[PDB]
RNA sequence: GUGGGAGAGGGUGGUGGAAUUCCCGGAGUAGCGGUGAAAUGCGCAGAUACCGGGAGGAACGCCGAUGGCGAAGGCAGCCACCUGGUCCACCCGUGACGCUGAGGCGCGAAAGCGUGGGGAGCAAACCGGAUUAGAUACCCGGGUAGUCCACGCCCUAAACGAUGCGCGCUAGGUCUCUGGGUCUCCUGGGGGCCGAAGCUAACGCGUUAAGCGCGCCGCCUGGGGAGUACGGCCGCAAGGC
């Protein structure tokens, strides 16, 4: 069991209703491939330096998970099946590495 | 891939007397583990060679350490053998 | 050339490993996309060598630019 | 019969020819020139001279729309790319910015023989 | 063993943007392309140049190096899983368990073969245009295998450090990658450079020996005939030993 940051960059048109409907079959997948949540970042709409899905903006939420290794790819699988998911990485949580300290 | 747990059974298992870390007998089942799961391994990605090369020298290792039991004691080898389901 | 500014004397400890800090990484390309060489960060042989994947994941989540066009010339 | 007056000026500059489209701020084309548009024709296309003719002649084509300002792309290496810049840079247009354009790889594709040694 | 470190080492799955080609749509008009110069070629069924959308294949710019990994061939976008080697500190455990290694088995760039598949760019053969005294070529326009994927063969090479493996002994200076410590410095592993002694026909090698030594394998014996003939063995073949 590993720790890992899911990183997720969805429609920026997406009003209340259909990005707490997103959130909430993110939260059933992650929890049907077996993880559990430990901080999570929603830094929302943002501005992408370039265009995806011709959209130059893009809803960005961090989640640090721990969650078994053997699942992990089916997982991002699922996360992508999603139209709105326009953007999904998964990280093996690193430690911080500072230069200048 | 194997946890510092696995291992620990497998030592505490193996050793002749308590805190016995590298006795022939220990060496030799922590070699028959790894080497079952890269066997393992490898009947999958049959295609993956480079480890392939890691598996034959671990069983050179352990054949090694076998036949200098055999050598020095008969006894704890026939034993750890029958023990460990190898001669093949 | 590229004797001038140093982008490590810039801003002192951040973290290398921070491939969502825009304004950071951002520090770290060209006029063009193009991430810098270890001569104009200053950066060492191990920090250069992770700055680059740091700044390739961010590139990918479309944080950081692939290659941008140059302006005058 | 546009009326545009604010626009855009793309020069492509190859070892063989250089090209010159102007378009309205949306990307689409009003009237262009290159190398052979005036009379040049064999490598003489690729001439600074024959350049700087396909900018000028580009730009007035471009004032009997009624243009004054352009903003300026420019794509491949070539002789005169640099003079087709100065060309018209005062054919009385205003150039209101240049930029280089000119599209790399990331390796995509073998060159033929000629382009080799590189990837 | 324990605890920490660096890496294009390997297998699989997913996946990102740049570029080319193709298709669709807009704008647009007389040429584009290519060369020493040109022609073949492409364009009025509207090409090149430009903007918008899509499809597909292949390869991963910058970082990138004087760099890293690997037994070797060789390995470079990013993510995850699987997995090999390696190094440093602790000086904890085994107690000579070591070295080399005929035969055997495994791997083994490229090209090449079989079954399919895929085929954007490139490109043997080939079809043209130029060039030339000719030009079965160098240049130019096309193009098939192939290059790509899976599975199975093929076993070759300037497969090169043209330098077999292991261990010990023999001044140093400097650059670098990467660990450790009481961190001006010290200490361990790797990549370079200059040099003591010494060696070498010379060039040059010189703690990464081509020096001084021991173990063990492979190999050489004037040039051509010849990597040929013959026999055997392997191979679907091409061919290899
Ligand atoms: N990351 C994928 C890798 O694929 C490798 O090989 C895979 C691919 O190369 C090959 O063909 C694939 C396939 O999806 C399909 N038939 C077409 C597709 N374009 C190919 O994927 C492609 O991806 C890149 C561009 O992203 C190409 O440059 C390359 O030719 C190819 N790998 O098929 C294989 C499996 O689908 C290895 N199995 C392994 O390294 C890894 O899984
Ligand atoms: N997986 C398919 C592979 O394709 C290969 O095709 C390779 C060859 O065509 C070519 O090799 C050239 C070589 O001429 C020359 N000596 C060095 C050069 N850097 C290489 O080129 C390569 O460089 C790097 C590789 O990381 C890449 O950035 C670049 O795209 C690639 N063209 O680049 C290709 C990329 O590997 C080989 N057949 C072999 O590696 C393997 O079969
Ligand atoms: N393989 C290259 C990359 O290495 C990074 O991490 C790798 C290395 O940093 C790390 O090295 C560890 C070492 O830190 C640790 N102290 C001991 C460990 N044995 C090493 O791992 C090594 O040896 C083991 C067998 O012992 C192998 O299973 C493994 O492949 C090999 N890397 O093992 C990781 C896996 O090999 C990347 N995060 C990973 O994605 C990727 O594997
Ligand atoms: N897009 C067109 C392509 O045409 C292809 O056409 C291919 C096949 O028709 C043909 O292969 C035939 C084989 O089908 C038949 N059973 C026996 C025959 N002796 C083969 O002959 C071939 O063998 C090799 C490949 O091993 C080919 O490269 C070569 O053209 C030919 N000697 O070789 C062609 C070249 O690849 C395939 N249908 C497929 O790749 C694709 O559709
Ligand atoms: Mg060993
Ligand atoms: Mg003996
Ligand atoms: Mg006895
Ligand atoms: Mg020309
Ligand atoms: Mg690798
Ligand atoms: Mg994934
Ligand atoms: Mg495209
Ligand atoms: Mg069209
Ligand atoms: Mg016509
Ligand atoms: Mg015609
Ligand atoms: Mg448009
Ligand atoms: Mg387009
Ligand atoms: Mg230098
Ligand atoms: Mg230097
Ligand atoms: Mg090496
Ligand atoms: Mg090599
Ligand atoms: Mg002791
Ligand atoms: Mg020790
Ligand atoms: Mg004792
Ligand atoms: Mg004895
Ligand atoms: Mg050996
Ligand atoms: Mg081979
Ligand atoms: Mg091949
Ligand atoms: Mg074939
Ligand atoms: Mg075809
Ligand atoms: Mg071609
Ligand atoms: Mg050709
Ligand atoms: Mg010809
Ligand atoms: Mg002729
Ligand atoms: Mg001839
Ligand atoms: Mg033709
Ligand atoms: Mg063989
Ligand atoms: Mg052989
Ligand atoms: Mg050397
Ligand atoms: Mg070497
Ligand atoms: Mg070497
Ligand atoms: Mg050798
Ligand atoms: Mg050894
Ligand atoms: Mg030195
Ligand atoms: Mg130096
Ligand atoms: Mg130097
Ligand atoms: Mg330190
Ligand atoms: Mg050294
Ligand atoms: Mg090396
Ligand atoms: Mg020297
Ligand atoms: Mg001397
Ligand atoms: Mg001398
Ligand atoms: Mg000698
Ligand atoms: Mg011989
Ligand atoms: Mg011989
Ligand atoms: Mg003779
Ligand atoms: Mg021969
Ligand atoms: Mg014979
Ligand atoms: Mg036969």
């Amino acid at each position: 069991m590993r720790r890992y940051e899911v990183n997720i960059v969805l429609n920026p048109n997406l009003d209340q209703s259909q990005l707490a409907l997103e959130k909430e079959i993110i939260q059933r997948a992650l929890e049907n491939y077996g993880a559990r949540v430990e901080k999570v970042e929603e830094l929302g709409l943002r501005r992408l330096a370039y265009p995806i899905a011709k959209d130059p903006q893009g809803y960005f939420l961090w989640y640090q998970v721990e969650m078994p290794e053997d699942r992990v790819n089916d997982l991002a699988r699922e996360l992508r099946i999603r139209d709105n998911v326009r953007r999904v990485m998964v990280v093996k949580s690193q430690e911080p590495f500072l230069a200048n300290a | 891939p194997i946890t510092k747990e696995e291992k620990q059974k497998v030592i505490q298992e193996f050793a002749r007397f308590p805190g016995d870390t590298g006795s022939t007998e220990v060496q030799v089942a922590l070699l028959t583990l790894r080497i079952n799961r890269l066997s393992e391994h490898l009947k999958v990605h049959k295609k993956d060679h480079h480890s392939h090369r890691g598996l034959l020298m671990m069983v050179g290792q352990r054949r090694r350490l076998l036949r200098y039991l055999q050598r020095e004691d008969p006894e704890r080898y026939r034993a750890l053998i029958e023990k460990l389901g190898i001669r093949g | 050339p590229s004797r001038k500014a140093k982008v490590k004397a810039t801003l002192g400890e951040f973290d290398l490993r921070d491939y969502r800090n825009v304004e950071v990484l951002k520090r770290f390309l060209s006029e063009t996309g193009k991430i810098l060489p270890r001569r104009r960060t200053g950066l060492s042989a191990k920090e250069q060598r992770i700055l680059a994947k740091t700044i390739k994941r961010a590139r990918i989540l479309g944080l950081l630019p692939f290659t941008e066009k140059l302006v005058r010339k | 019969k546009r009326q545009v007056a604010s626009g855009r000026a793309y020069i492509h500059a190859s070892y063989n020819n250089t090209i010159v489209t102007i378009t309205d701020p949306d990307g689409n084309p009003i009237t262009w020139s290159s190398g052979g548009v005036i009379g040049y024709k064999g490598s003489r296309k690729g001439t600074p001279y024959a350049a700087q003719l396909a900018a000028l002649d580009a730009a007035k084509k471009a004032m009997a729309y009624g243009m004054q300002s352009v903003d300026v792309i420019v794509r491949g290496t070539g002789a005169g790319r640099e003079q087709a810049i100065r060309a018209l840079q005062a054919s009385g247009l205003q150039v209101k910015s240049i930029v280089d354009d000119t599209p790399v790889p990331h390796n995509g594709c073998r060159p033929k023989k000629k382009f080799r040694k590189a990837s």
